[PDB]
């Protein structure tokens, strides 16, 4: 019983660690929050340039 | 007094010879298991626990082996240095290998999933 | 105390040679001192054969790809 | 079963069925007796437990009342208990408190055991058979009157209550009375082991 | 039927919470989810539904840990209070009873802080 | 089985833990909406000073 | 020849689920949901695949609960079904009838109120 | 690799591609990476009696004698390196054939779709 | 050694089918290899059971789709 | 035991796989809809 909860619980981990990478690998608007931030630092550059 | 979570951190390091960042995975199924509820230990008694291990030892043929957890007992009891002698006793149960039976060499298979 | 604590740790070593644990005396003497300090036997034997495991695949890991 | 099921809330609920019939009642203080009591009762005592009551319809409760006394057995409400009719603990009727609906119906109850030991009899010898017959007569008097009774509830007409049955049976309980006395005096008190002559 | 204003499970829970861990309401909120969640759990039947089979297992359970004296005592416990009528569920608290005592010889295995540290 | 039932109610409640905070990190394209703002205010400036 | 529309397994289950519940199929979807998951959850094999080892534990069990004439019966009409030959599966028929059995000596455990709380 | 020999294994005996038997994969590969505490028996004697011992509750005396053969001539072959783990799998997944198979209930096909 | 090897393969198949076991030649070889490779023997048998499960769940589903 | 415990770690396997689709299924309609006021603007740009 013991070697069963152990094996579930190190298996819940590595499915949690899965789940987490699938869904920043899904969820992933990430690179488009850094595209805006970079297209607001290009419009502040030409803002200051201008 | 490293936080036990430190220490064990320090001594999967030590034990499987890889750095913090190789072993992620292995370290989140660690603190899974730990942070767990588990069941109780077969033996939560030291004088039970080191009684099964005198049977076990003396079941599977292994004398020497017995032999020398007797003598190990006798020594952590005289020195007292120990306060849950059970606790020990259990681990060390459950760590003990039949040094008769060759280790089971982890086939390869397990690779399978380590990607 | 500390030669008892010795003692203890050296008997603990031997006891896991004997038993072919595995452990080193690094490794013995923080389970002892976690033992001393209260922690669940339970929690420490699953740490310890997990920590075994994942020596173990990663052993499997590295004789499949080498 | 949908077509059955609609049949079966418009022919009657299954109340006497073991599946819980709720019906809609009057939430009015006269017409929610039972609920206000059961309020008050929660309110009164923190120590009250409230016990699974049947809530039965006070039609239906006259209807199995009437079947009792028209001797059936194996009533929902009135159950047999070593030949002792007993009410199920569990029943409750909106208009009554669980106490007086109790008693009530261990008086109605009495009197059906009464009518049930009358009822077992065979008629093994030409003088318990001459006993059998006029009790039959009598039973068949009684049954008549039920009937009736019975006919007036299914023609739902008019308000019925369990008042008014009472008080309409009560000569025929009456003469029930006297015939369960005289009935345990002429053969219930003769022994067993008398010859048939002297019994 | 008579149900006394039994205050919600909730608030009963909650109650028991700060009873037992001498904090707050507020403080005990994820223990009070832990415990809606283990009350909500469907349990197995416990051992013995039977105040006479429960009475008897409690001064066995005594006797083994030596209470003699403390067997006697539950059993004329048990008659007085069979006998006082009260409690509609004895089988329960009998069963709830028996499985919460603690043989007072057995050193409580003091829960290591080590739990606090899943808890982050 | 007590001790089953107890860890299967840990593990389900560390698992929803770590869900909420996965989802949290994931999700949260407010980000990406904060971002887009800037890049719009940016772009209004460099409007206004051109 | 074309065998009576009997619904395949999902729609007999919903169909039952509604007729326990007293509800319609639109009012159990999460009931329904619930028995999906527990059909589709693996079953250990019965204790016993024996018509007549079944209903030899059927009669014990009855004698275990004073029921010696229930046993009887029993074992008169497991006798009779399996001479009648209409039901394919007698084991399993047996078996599910063993786990229904209701003990009329044990008094109800009253279902505290709580249980709703999981069934959302 | 013993990954691709048990994955043309299970091609081999559900008689599907690989792409087809993904999620049982999958299962297998969960349920062989899980913690297994020790067997009770690792003696080949001891999983062999076990055997013939359960070939003969089964009445079927025939086939207990045609497993005791087999395992002789398995053991006098050599080739199997874990003689007691190999016996011990087949005891357990030899089958009654008077225990009628717990057929799997429909049921389980409703959600497959 | 390979007409060893193939008198191992015929009794073990001849075993499979006296003990209606449902193994082929192909399944039963995999099978030995994997033991002569250390699996464990109940995570062994575990994998057999689930397998023989997916692969009748596979065939119901051959038959319903066909 | 180790049969349930089988049994649960498929179903946690297959159940997570279900919720993954589900979520894909219920989480391009931007892109159409983009496309959809583009043309609208143009439309009105051409026949103002």
């Amino acid at each position: 019983i013991v070697n069963l909860q152990v094996e579930m619980i190190k298996q819940f981990h590595m499915q949690l660690n899965e789940m987490h990478s699938l869904l920043e690998r899904y969820s992933v608007n990430e690179g488009l929050v850094a595209e805006i931030e970079r297209l607001r630092e290009e419009n502040k550059r030409l803002r200051a340039h201008f | 007094q490293k936080s036990p979570n430190v220490l064990l951190q320090n001594l999967c390091c030590r034990i499987l010879g890889r750095s913090e960042a190789d072993v992620a995975q292995q370290f989140q199924y660690a603190v899974r298991v730990i942070g767990s509820n588990f069941a109780p230990t077969v033996e939560r008694d030291e004088f039970l626990v080191a009684e099964k291990i005198k049977k076990e030892l003396i079941r599977q043929r292994r004398e020497a082996d017995a032999a020398l957890f007797s003598e190990l007992h006798r020594k952590l009891h005289s020195q007292g240095v120990l306060k849950n002698k059970w606790s020990i006793l259990y681990l060390l149960l459950s760590l003990s290998e039949d040094p008769r039976r060759q280790p089971s060499k982890v086939s390869s298979y397990a690779t399978l999933f380590a990607q | 105390n500390l030669n008892a604590v010795r003692e203890t740790m050296d008997v603990l070593l031997e006891i896991s040679r004997i038993l072919n644990t595995g452990l080193d005396m690094e490794t013995l003497s923080i389970c002892v001192r976690l033992c001393e300090q209260g922690i669940n036997p339970e929690a420490l034997s699953s740490v310890i054969k997990e920590l075994r495991k994942a020596t173990e695949a990663l052993k499997a890991a590295e004789n499949m790809t080498s | 079963p949908d077509d059955r099921s609609w049949l079966e809330h418009h022919v009657v609920h299954q109340y006497w069925t073991a599946r819980p019939s709720q019906f809609p009642h009057s939430l009015h203080l006269h017409s929610n007796l039972a609920a206000v009591w059961d309020q008050h009762l929660y309110s009164s005592d923190p120590l009250y437990v409230p016990d699974d009551r049947v809530l039965v319809t006070e039609t239906q409760v006259i209807r199995e009342t009437l079947w009792l006394l028209s001797g059936v057995k194996k009533l929902f409400i009135f159950q047999l208990i070593d030949g002792k009719v007993t009410v199920r603990n569990n029943i409750i009727v909106t208009h009554l408190t669980h106490s007086c609906l109790r008693s009530v119906l261990e008086q109605i109850a009495a009197y059906g055991q009464v009518v049930f030991r009358l009822q077992e009899t065979e008629a093994p010898f030409r003088t318990y058979q001459a006993f059998m017959w006029a009790l039959y007569k009598y039973f068949i008097s009684f049954k008549e009157e039920l009937a009736e009774i019975e006919k007036c509830i299914i023609n739902n007409d008019t308000t019925i209550t369990l008042a008014i049955v009472v008080d309409k049976l009560a000569p025929r309980l009456s003469q029930l009375k006297v015939l369960h006395k005289v009935f345990s005096t002429g053969v219930a008190e003769v022994p067993p082991d008398t010859r048939n002559v002297v019994r």
